[PDB]
C-alpha cells in the first residue's frame, strides 16, 4: 500500500504542490487509510478546501478537492444606517474577505463577531448571516445580511449606596438624557456604555474636588432587560467621606527648585480634597522643571488621606532629569515649505538647557501660522546622556495655494477674463504671494501685492503693493468714464511685540480720469478738488496723483491662523496725505473681530465681526470719490449684491455724453433718459458702519476629514455707509445720507469651504431691511 | 493616460534629482582631520552595469 | 478592468497599456493579473511593470507599493536592484512636488523628506546589488542626493547662523560635518562653525576649523 | 424619513384569536401608572378579598377585590436611601405575608407596608436593584438583586439576615433570579444562566449548577424575562438559564435529571407533569416532568412577550406585552378565549385568585379577569 | 543702529554654578558627567573638550556669554575648567 501516483485535482489557488505537500503521504511514500483519512484532513486544513475525498487505486491514490479561495464577493444587506464596511471589518476580523482565501469553518465567526460588533454598536439585537455563493473556477461570494433589529438605550440611571449627594444630583453631572423637548433642549437621545464609563468618572472627579478621596463606585450593573432597550446602571458608589487637602508633602529629587515648587504645591490647611489640583500641582512642577530643563520630571503626589480628622495631606514624590536636554531640533512635514523660515517661528533654540514652553511658543507661532494645517513635534531625547534631547517638530502644512474668481467675461467678450491666485507662502519661503488683476474690454488691469515678513528675523514684514489699472469703461469706448489708475503702496509690518505690531506706509495713487459721468459723489468731491466735473455731459477729465501716508497697529490675541477657535484680536488702519499729494485728505478705518466661545468646544462661538471708517480732507477737501466706503451683498451684511450700502451713484441732468451708446448704459444720458436720475448701486459714503454676528456651527453629517477646517456660520447682518460729505440739500431729488439711517439687514448662513484652494465661503443670506434700493442676491458664492 | 499630461519619469519638485550631479570629497588637513564619511552619505561608489541619468534602464 | 483571462491574456493586454500610456489601465490590468495569477512567469516582471505602470502615472507610492510587491511576491527576476534604483528614482519624485523645476528653481532645501528614503533605497542598491545592471545611475544619483539632504540642513545651519544661535550652529555644521563626506554645503558650513567658534570665543577652534577650509578648499 | 433608518428585526402578532368562552374583566381598578413596560418583577398580589397592587412611584393599593375598591394607599415613594416622595422604583412583586405588603424597589430597597393600612411595617435597603420579588419566607425576605446576593431581610421587622451572593449576572442581566424555599434549603435562581439551592437558614451553598450561558460571552438574547428562579415541584428543581434554557435537575445535588434546552424560555410553570412554558416564539407548550416531552404546543401565541401560562376558568390563561389575554384549551393548541382588556400589556402574570385573574397591567392598571 | 524690539537668542547649555563646582581638574569624563551629562559641543577631531557654552543677545545692546570649556585629556581626565565669558 505505497503510491505510485496521488490524483490532484481541485485547484487554482492550490496546486499540485500545494496539494501533495499538504498531503501526510506523499506520492511514493507508503500509505495507510490513516493516511488517506489524514491527506482528508491534511488538505483541508489549508483553509481553500470545499472538500477532501482521498480514494485510491489500490495504492495509487485520487484525492478528490472542491476549492473554497479566493472570495469574490461579500454582498451587504440590510446595512443602511451602519455603513458595510464597518461590516466588512468584522468580517475582515475572521481574516475574511475578497481575494483571500473562503475558510468555510469562520461562516458564524464572521457573524458572531458581527453581532458582538452589532452588541458594541449600542446595539444587542441582530443576527446576521454570512451566505457562501460560488464563483469562476474557485471562487466564492460570502453575501451578508444584517438584521440590525434594535439599539440599547438610557432610560433611568439608578445609582444606590449614594449617601453623600442625591442620585438625581449624580445623573445632573452625567448626560444620558433623551428628547429634546417643546419647550427645553437637552440634547442627546442614545446610550453607549463608555458615555457610562465617561459619566463614571464624571462621578469621581465630582466627589474628588469636594473633598471625597476615598470616594469609590463600588459596582455598576447595566440592566440587560428584555426589549434589549432598557439600560438601568445599578451604580453601587460609597460616597468616601469628604477629606481636606491639608498639607502638601512634596519632596523627592526637586533639583534644587524646591522653593518655587513648593510655591506651586501651595494649598490651605483645611480646605476639602481636591484630586484634581493634586495631580496639577506636580504638573505645575512638570512644566516648571521642563522650563530650567529637565524634560523628565518624575513627579508623583500620595494622598496621604487622614480620615481621623476628614483630612488628606500631599506628599509629592519629585524627580527632575538634568538640564542641558535640547540638543538640537528638527523640522518635519515641510516639503512644500522652507525649514528656516518656520525656524524663524522656532523659539526653543539648539544647545540649550529644555525650555519645555520654548518648545510650545514657536509652535504656538507655527499654530499662528496659518500656513499649517496641524501642528506638533516629536521631542526626542538623545539617549546615552541626561542632557540630549532632539526635538522633531513634525508639522502639517497648508493645503498652500489658493483661487479666486467671480463669474466668467471668457468667451464672452473675446478672450479676457478675470483672475486671482493665492500661494499660501509659495514654498513657504517667507513669501506669502497674492496676485489679482483682470484683463476686460473695460479694463486692463495688472496688480502686484508680495510679503516679505522674514526679510528680517524680527518680523519686518518687507511687503509692498503695485497695480496698473488701464480702466476705459468700454461702454461705447470712453465714452462713460476713464480710469489709467496706477501707482504703489509699500508697508512694513514693524513688530512693537508678539501681540503689538505696527504698519506705515506710502501710498501714490496716480489716476488718469476722462470723459466722467454725470453723477453726483465725485462732483461735490470735485467742487472740493476745484473741478466741474459735467453735470450734463460725460466729457469731464481729473487726473490725480495722490501721495498720501498709510499708517497701522494691531493687537494679536488669536488661537490658531487658518481655524482659530478663541481670542480677540484688534486692528486699526488709516491713511492720510502727505506735501506732494493732489487731494489733501485722511481716510480712516477700524474693524473689530472677536471670538467668544459661547461653547468652549468651540462649536459655537460668538464672531463679532464689525466695519467702521471715517474720512474727509485734510486741508479742507474731502475724501476721495475713489475713497468712500462701501458694503452689501459678499460683505459682512451680505445677502444683496456688492454696493448696495451707502449713498447711490445717481446722475444729474444730462446730455450727449460723448455719446454714451443708444439706449445701452443710460445714465440720464442723450439717448433716452432724461433729467435727474439714479441707480440703486451705492456709491457709497466717507462715513461707515456695517457689522456681521456670526456662529460657528458644527456638522454632523459632514465627514470631519474637512469639518475642522470647514465651518458653517449662521449670520444676522445689518449697517449703514453715508456720506456725511453728501449734499442732502442738493440731492434730496436722490438719496440724500449724512447718517447712519439707511441700516440695511440681511440674514443667513455661510459655508466656509476650505478646500484645497483654501476657504471657499458660500452664503445664503434673505435681504430683510433694505434701503435707497438694494441689488438683492440672496444666495451669494464668495470665492 | 487621459489626465497624464507634463508629468512622467520626470520628477515633481525642482527637476535636479534625476541628472544625479556628483560632488567633490571633503578633505582635511594635516592633523585636523575631522570625521566626514560618518553618515550613510558616504555610500557605496559603484557605478558597476547599466547606466546613469534618466537613461538606467526601467522594466 | 481587473480581467479573469488567462494569465498571458492579462499579461498581454497589460503589457500593451503600458506601452499606451494609460497606466491606469495597465495597472488595472497587471494588478489583475497579480490578483489571479501571481505565480507567473512575467508576474515577476508585472510588478517591475507596475512600478513602470504607477511611478509614471503619479502613482508613485504604488510604485513603491508595487517595489514591495515585487520584494514579497515575487522575489526572482532579480530585478530587485531595480526596485531598489525605482524606489530611489521615486521617492526623490515623491519628495518635493511644484513644477517650477522646469526652467530651473529650487526646491532643494524644504525637506528632503523622501529624498532621505530616496537616499536609502538609491543606497539600497549600491549596497544589495553593487555589481547589477541598475547600480551606475544609484551611486551617481546618491553622491547628488545628499545635497539635497545637505542643503536642507544646511538652510537649519542658514537660520542659527541669521539667528545668532552660535551654540546651534556648530550643532547644525559638525552635524553636516558628520554627516557628508562630499556635499559642498558642508564645507560651507563649516565657516560658520568657525564664525560660531569666534563668537564664543573658541577661537583656537575656529582655527582648528580654518585650515580644514583650507583643505576644504579642495 | 423613518422608513429605511434601520433593518429593524420581526415580532409577529397574535394569531387565531377566539372567544369562545367570552372573556371580560371582573373589574377595573386601575391605579393608572404603575407596571410600565419600564422592566418590572413588580406584580400584584391578590388575598383577603384586597388587590394588593403597586406602582412604581411608590403608590401601593389595597383594592378590595371584589370591585377593586380601595382599602387603603399610600405612596412607598423612596422612603430610605434618598430624597422621601421620590418614585420608590418599586422592582420586586407585592409580597403579602402578616401585616406587611412587602415589595423591592430599583433603589436597592425592599419594603414592607402593612396590609391593613399601608403603614410601612418596616422598609430595608438591599444590595442592589433586585431581579427578584422578596420572597418573604421562614422569619426572612430572600432577595436575589442584581449583584447575585440572597439578600435576606427579617420578615417582621426587617433586618438583613444575610446577603450572600450566589449566582450573579454579569451584570444587571434582566429575568426573575428568586431564592426559593423548596426542602428546607433556599433554592435560588440568579441570571447568569445558572440555579442553585442554597441552605434556607443563612444562603450557605449546598450546590451551585450552570444550567447553561447567560447574555455576556454568547450572542443569546437578553430579550428574555429568565425564570431561572426554580420552579420545585419534587426533589427535583426545575429551572431555566439566562438562555431561557429549561431543565430538570436534583434539588439538593443540582444533578440534572434532563434538559429542554430550547432557547429562551419566557415564562415557565411546572403544572404537573406538563410544564407549561412559554416557547422562545412565545407559544405556550407543556412539557413532562420525567423528561420535557411536548405534551403540545401552540402557535396561537407567537413573539407576544407571555405572561405565565395559569389555568382559570376552565383554560389555561396567559396574558402578554399587547394587552391581549389568551385562553388554552387547556393543553392542547387552541385558544378558547381571548381578552383585549388592556393594550399597555401585561408585565404581571395573570393572578388566577379571588374567584377572578388579577393582572396589573403595565400603565393599563389593575383589572381582574373573568369571562 | 536706532531700531528698538529685538527678540532675544537664547542658547543655554553651559556649566551652572553647581557643574563647575561639582567637577574638578582632575576628575575623569563620566566623574564629571553624572550631573552635568554630555556638552552639546565638543573638538571637532581634538580631545574631550566638553564645550558648556551659553548664548544670550539682550536686544541691540551686545550679548552675554559663559563659553565653558571642560578640557579633559584623551584618559578622560579633566585638565581644565575653561570659564570663557561674554566676549
Amino acid at each position: 500500500f505505497v503510491v505510485k501516483d496521488i490524483h490532484f485535482e481541485g485547484l487554482q489557488r492550490v496546486a499540485v504542490g500545494a496539494a501533495l505537500l499538504s498531503m501526510p503521504v506523499r506520492t511514493g511514500d507508503t500509505v495507510n487509510d490513516e493516511d488517506i483519512s489524514n491527506t482528508i484532513r491534511a488538505l483541508f486544513a489549508t483553509g481553500n478546501f470545499e472538500d477532501v475525498r482521498v480514494l485510491r487505486d489500490g495504492d495509487t491514490l485520487l484525492v478528490q478537492v472542491k476549492e473554497r479561495p479566493t472570495i469574490a464577493s461579500i454582498t451587504f444587506s440590510g446595512n443602511k444606517s451602519v455603513k458595510d464596511d464597518m461590516l466588512k471589518q468584522n468580517l475582515e476580523a475572521s481574516g475574511v474577505r475578497v481575494g483571500e482565501s473562503l475558510d468555510r469553518t469562520t461562516i458564524a465567526d464572521i457573524e458572531k463577531g458581527l453581532e458582538d460588533f452589532y452588541y458594541s454598536v449600542g446595539k444587542y439585537s441582530a443576527s446576521v448571516k454570512a451566505v457562501v455563493t460560488p464563483l469562476p473556477r474557485n471562487r466564492v461570494d460570502l453575501k451578508l445580511v444584517f438584521q440590525e433589529g434594535v439599539s440599547a438605550e438610557i432610560q433611568q440611571i439608578n445609582i444606590v449606596g449614594n449617601h453623600a449627594f442625591t442620585t438625581d444630583e449624580l445623573i445632573s453631572h452625567f448626560q444620558l438624557r433623551d428628547e429634546v423637548p417643546w419647550w427645553n433642549v437637552v440634547g442627546d437621545r442614545k446610550y453607549q456604555k463608555q458615555k457610562l464609563a465617561g459619566d463614571l468618572e464624571t462621578l469621581r472627579s465630582y466627589y474628588l474636588d469636594r473633598g471625597y478621596a476615598r470616594f469609590n463606585i463600588d459596582s455598576t450593573q447595566v440592566s440587560l432587560t428584555p426589549d434589549k432597550k432598557g439600560i438601568y446602571v445599578t451604580v453601587n458608589i460609597t460616597e468616601g467621606d469628604q477629606y481636606k487637602l491639608s498639607g502638601v508633602e512634596v519632596s523627592g529629587n526637586l533639583a534644587g527648585h524646591s522653593a518655587e515648587i513648593e510655591q506651586l504645591t501651595k494649598i490651605e490647611p483645611g480646605e476639602l480634597y481636591n484630586g484634581t489640583k493634586v495631580t496639577k500641582m506636580e504638573d505645575d512642577i512638570k512644566k516648571l522643571l521642563g522650563r530650567y530643563g529637565y524634560a523628565y520630571p518624575r513627579v508623583q503626589s500620595m494622598p496621604e488621606i487622614n480620615d481621623a480628622d476628614k483630612t488628606v495631606k500631599l506628599r509629592v514624590n519629585v524627580d527632575a532629569g538634568n538640564r542641558f536636554y535640547v540638543r538640537k531640533i528638527r523640522f518635519e512635514g515641510n516639503d512644500t515649505s522652507k525649514d528656516a523660515v518656520l525656524r524663524r517661528e522656532m523659539r526653543q533654540m539648539e544647545g540649550a538647557w529644555l525650555g519645555s514652553d520654548l518648545v510650545d511658543q514657536g509652535k504656538e507661532r507655527l499654530n499662528r501660522l496659518g500656513f499649517f494645517e496641524t501642528v506638533d513635534t516629536d521631542t526626542q531625547r538623545v539617549p546615552g546622556s541626561p542632557d540630549q534631547v532632539d526635538v522633531v517638530y513634525k508639522v502639517k502644512e497648508r493645503n498652500t495655494g489658493s483661487f479666486n474668481f467671480g463669474i466668467g467675461y471668457g468667451t464672452e467678450s473675446g478672450v479676457s477674463f478675470q483672475a486671482g491666485v493665492q500661494q499660501d507662502n509659495w514654498l513657504g519661503t517667507g513669501y506669502a504671494v497674492g496676485i489679482n488683476g483682470t484683463k476686460n474690454d473695460y479694463q486692463t488691469y495688472a496688480e502686484l501685492s508680495v510679503t516679505n515678513p522674514y526679510f528680517t528675523v524680527d518680523g519686518v514684514s518687507l511687503g509692498g503693493r503695485l497695480f496698473y489699472n488701464d480702466f476705459q469703461a468700454d461702454d461705447a469706448d470712453l465714452s462713460d468714464y476713464t480710469n489709467k489708475s496706477y501707482g504703489t503702496d509699500v508697508t512694513l509690518g514693524f513688530p512693537i511685540n508678539e501681540y503689538n505690531s505696527l504698519r506705515a506706509g506710502l501710498g501714490y495713487v496716480h489716476n488718469s480720469l476722462s470723459n466722467m459721468q454725470p453723477q453726483v459723489a465725485m462732483w461735490r468731491y470735485l467742487y472740493s478738488m476745484g473741478e466741474h466735473p459735467s453735470t450734463s455731459d460725460q466729457d469731464n477729465s481729473f487726473k490725480t496723483d495722490d501721495f498720501t501716508f498709510n499708517y497701522g497697529w494691531t493687537y494679536n490675541k488669536l488661537d490658531r491662523g487658518y481655524f482659530p477657535t478663541d481670542g480677540s484680536r484688534v486692528n486699526l488702519t488709516g491713511k492720510v496725505t502727505i506735501p506732494g499729494s493732489d487731494n489733501e485728505y485722511y481716510k480712516v478705518t477700524l474693524d473689530t473681530a472677536t471670538y467668544v466661545p459661547i461653547d468652549d468646544d468651540h462649536k459655537w462661538v460668538v464672531l463679532g465681526r464689525t466695519r467702521w471708517g471715517y474720512g474727509d480732507g485734510l486741508g479742507g477737501k474731502e475724501m476721495p470719490f475713489y475713497e468712500n466706503f462701501y458694503a452689501g451683498g459678499s460683505s459682512t451684511v451680505r445677502g444683496f449684491q456688492s454696493n448696495t450700502i451707502g449713498p447711490k451713484a445717481v446722475y444729474f441732468p444730462h446730455q450727449a455724453s460723448n455719446y454714451d451708446p443708444d439706449y445701452d448704459y443710460e445714465c440720464a444720458t442723450q439717448d433716452g433718459a432724461k433729467d435727474l436720475c439714479k441707480s440703486d448701486d451705492a456709491v457709497g459714503g466717507n462715513a461707515m458702519a456695517v457689522a456681521s454676528l456670526e456662529f460657528i456651527t458644527p456638522t454632523p453629517f459632514i465627514s470631519d476629514k474637512y469639518a475642522n477646517s470647514v465651518r458653517t456660520s449662521f449670520f444676522w447682518d445689518m449697517g449703514t455707509v453715508w456720506d456725511t460729505n453728501w449734499d442732502s440739500s442738493q440731492y434730496s431729488g436722490y438719496p440724500d445720507y449724512s447718517d447712519p439711517s439707511n441700516i440695511r439687514m440681511s440674514a443667513g448662513i455661510a459655508l466656509q469651504w476650505m478646500s484645497p484652494l483654501g476657504p471657499l465661503v458660500f452664503s445664503y443670506a434673505q435681504p430683510f431691511k433694505k434701503y435707497d434700493g438694494d441689488k438683492a442676491e440672496q444666495f451669494q458664492f464668495n470665492i | 493616460c487621459s489626465s497624464d499630461s507634463r508629468y512622467k519619469r520626470q520628477v515633481s519638485g525642482d527637476e535636479a534629482y534625476l541628472e544625479a550631479a556628483p560632488l567633490a570629497e571633503l578633505h582635511a588637513p594635516a592633523g585636523m582631520i575631522l570625521p566626514v564619511t560618518s553618515g550613510d552619505y558616504a555610500i557605496p561608489v559603484t557605478n558597476g552595469s547599466g547606466a546613469v541619468g534618466k537613461a538606467l534602464d526601467i522594466r | 478592468e481587473v480581467p479573469d483571462n488567462p494569465p498571458n491574456e492579462i499579461y498581454a493586454t497589460a503589457q500593451q497599456k503600458l506601452q499606451d500610456g494609460n497606466w491606469r489601465q495597465a495597472i488595472t490590468q497587471l494588478e489583475a493579473l497579480d490578483n489571479r495569477y501571481p505565480f507567473g512567469p512575467y508576474s515577476q516582471q508585472v510588478q517591475l511593470d507596475l512600478i513602470y505602470a504607477y511611478y509614471k502615472n503619479a502613482d508613485l507610492p504604488l510604485a513603491q507599493a508595487a517595489i514591495d510587491r515585487f520584494i514579497r511576491l515575487n522575489p526572482t527576476h532579480p530585478n530587485i536592484d531595480y526596485v531598489m534604483y525605482m524606489r530611489g528614482l521615486t521617492n526623490m519624485a515623491l519628495d518635493d512636488s511644484a513644477l517650477q523645476g522646469f526652467f530651473g528653481v529650487d526646491r532643494s532645501d524644504r525637506d528632503p523628506q523622501h529624498a532621505r528614503a530616496a537616499f536609502s533605497d538609491f543606497s539600497k542598491l549600491v549596497r544589495g546589488y553593487p555589481n547589477s545592471q541598475y547600480t551606475t545611475d544609484a551611486t551617481k544619483r546618491l553622491v547628488f542626493l545628499k545635497d539635497r539632504l545637505a542643503k536642507y540642513e544646511y538652510s537649519v545651519a542658514e537660520y542659527y547662523t541669521e539667528r545668532g544661535a552660535w551654540v546651534a550652529v556648530v550643532n547644525r555644521v559638525e552635524g553636516m560635518l558628520r554627516d557628508y563626506p562630499d556635499t559642498q554645503a558642508t564645507r560651507d558650513a563649516l565657516p560658520l562653525m568657525e564664525n560660531a567658534y569666534r563668537q564664543m570665543q573658541m577661537n583656537a577652534q575656529a582655527e582648528k576649523v580654518a585650515k580644514i577650509i583650507a583643505a576644504n578648499s579642495s | 424619513l423613518f422608513n429605511s433608518e434601520e433593518d429593524v428585526v420581526k415580532m409577529s402578532p397574535l394569531p387565531t384569536v377566539e372567544n369562545q368562552f367570552t372573556p371580560t374583566t371582573a373589574w377595573s381598578t386601575s391605579v393608572g401608572s404603575g407596571i410600565g413596560n419600564f422592566y418590572s418583577n413588580l406584580h400584584p398580589a391578590l388575598a383577603d378579598n384586597v388587590v394588593y397592587a403597586a406602582d412604581r412611584a411608590g403608590l401601593v393599593k389595597a383594592l378590595n377585590a371584589d370591585d377593586g375598591k380601595e382599602i387603603w394607599s399610600v405612596s412607598l415613594a423612596e422612603k430610605d436611601g434618598w430624597f422621601s416622595k421620590e418614585p420608590a422604583l418599586l422592582s420586586g412583586g407585592v409580597t403579602v405575608s402578616g401585616g406587611h405588603v412587602y415589595i423591592g424597589s430599583e433603589k436597592a430597597q425592599v419594603y414592607a407596608l402593612n396590609t391593613s393600612d399601608g403603614t410601612v411595617a418596616w422598609q430595608t435597603k438591599v444590595a442592589g436593584e433586585a431581579l427578584s420579588r422578596p420572597v418573604v419566607s421562614d422569619g426572612l425576605v430572600l432577595i436575589h438583586t442584581s449583584n447575585g446576593q440572597l439578600q435576606a431581610l427579617n420578615e417582621a421587622d426587617g433586618a438583613v439576615k444575610w446577603t450572600v451572593n450566589l449566582d450573579m449576572p454579569s451584570l444587571s442581566l434582566r429575568g426573575e433570579s428568586a431564592p426559593t424555599t423548596a426542602f428546607g434549603a433556599a433554592v435560588v435562581g440568579g441570571d447568569n444562566g445558572r440555579v442553585s439551592a442554597v441552605l434556607m437558614e443563612q444562603g450557605q451553598m449546598i450546590w451551585q449548577q450552570r444550567i447553561s450561558q447567560a447574555t455576556g460571552s454568547t450572542e443569546i438574547d437578553r430579550l428574555s424575562d429568565v425564570d431561572t428562579t426554580p420552579v420545585v415541584v419534587n426533589g427535583v428543581v426545575f429551572a431555566l438559564a439566562y438562555n431561557g434554557n429549561l431543565t430538570a435537575l436534583d434539588l439538593r445535588s443540582g444533578q440534572i435529571m434532563w434538559k429542554r434546552e430550547l432557547g429562551s424560555v419566557n415564562d415557565f410553570i411546572v403544572d404537573g407533569n406538563r410544564i407549561y412554558l412559554v416557547d422562545q416564539n412565545d407559544r405556550v407548550m407543556a412539557l413532562t416532568i420525567d423528561g420535557g416531552v411536548t405534551l403540545w404546543t401552540q402557535s396561537d401565541l407567537l413573539h407576544r412577550l407571555l405572561t405565565s401560562p395559569v389555568l382559570y376558568n376552565g383554560n389555561l390563561v396567559v396574558g402578554d406585552s399587547e394587552g391581549y389575554l389568551h385562553w388554552i384549551n387547556v393543553e392542547d393548541g387552541r385558544f378558547v378565549a381571548q381578552q383585549k382588556v388592556d393594550s399597555s400589556g401585561f408585565q404581571t402574570e395573570p393572578v388566577a385568585a379571588d374567584g377572578k385573574l388579577l393582572i396589573q397591567a403595565k400603565d393599563g392598571t389593575v383589572y381582574s379577569i373573568t369571562r | 543702529e536706532r531700531v528698538v524690539y529685538r527678540p532675544d537668542i537664547n542658547q543655554g547649555n553651559y556649566l551652572t554654578a553647581n557643574d563647575v563646582s561639582k567637577i574638578r581638574v582632575g576628575m575623569t569624563q563620566q566623574q564629571v558627567a553624572y550631573a552635568l551629562g554630555t556638552p552639546l559641543m565638543s573638538d571637532p577631531f581634538g580631545t574631550n573638550t566638553w564645550f558648556y557654552v551659553f548664548r544670550q543677545q539682550p536686544g541691540h545692546e551686545g550679548v552675554t556669554q559663559q563659553t565653558l570649556t571642560l578640557t579633559f585629556n584623551s584618559s578622560g581626565v579633566l585638565t581644565n575648567i575653561d570659564n570663557k565669558p561674554a566676549l
